[PDB]
């Protein structure tokens, strides 16, 4: 994934 | 010099009460666990020195914190990791970044209002003597 959660 | 061990006992007990108060707070639940590798696979590639409140409670019991500065360095690490990893785009990103600052500020605020300066100073001087 790229940065950031959820 | 049981007084030095009583000082370190008293410090640990204090730090447990603070870390407990943070860990039971609903806002900081995300900081009670390590970051999920399966959900956030790129977290490890950004953050090389992870920290959370479970790690902190463990380090209190292992006698890793001899001063309040030592404890607050890890609290700061939790916050800076969150501000380092999360971007400032999505509202979920801004929610977590704000909670991280809140965690830091809350910790510093509790300590400022409840820690006696002469007790903090004592702990600082014992560790330097060693």
């Amino acid at each position: 994934s790229g940065r950031g959660k959820g | 010099s049981m007084q030095e061990e009583d000082t370190f006992r008293e410090l640990r007990i204090f730090l447990r009460n603070v870390t407990h108060r943070l860990a039971i707070d609903k806002r900081f639940r995300v900081f009670t666990k390590p970051v999920d590798p399966d959900e956030v696979p790129d977290y490890v590639t950004v953050i090389k020195q992870p920290m959370d409140l479970s790690s902190v409670i463990s380090k209190i019991d292992l006698h890793k914190y001899l001063t309040v500065k030592d404890y607050l360095r890890d609290i700061d690490l939790i916050c800076s990791n969150a501000l380092e990893y999360n971007p400032d785009r999505d509202p979920g990103d801004r929610l977590i970044r704000h909670r991280a600052c809140a965690l830091r500020d809350t910790a510093y605020a509790i300590i400022k209002e409840e820690l006696d300066e002469d007790f903090e100073q004592l702990c600082e001087e014992i560790q330097e003597s060693r």
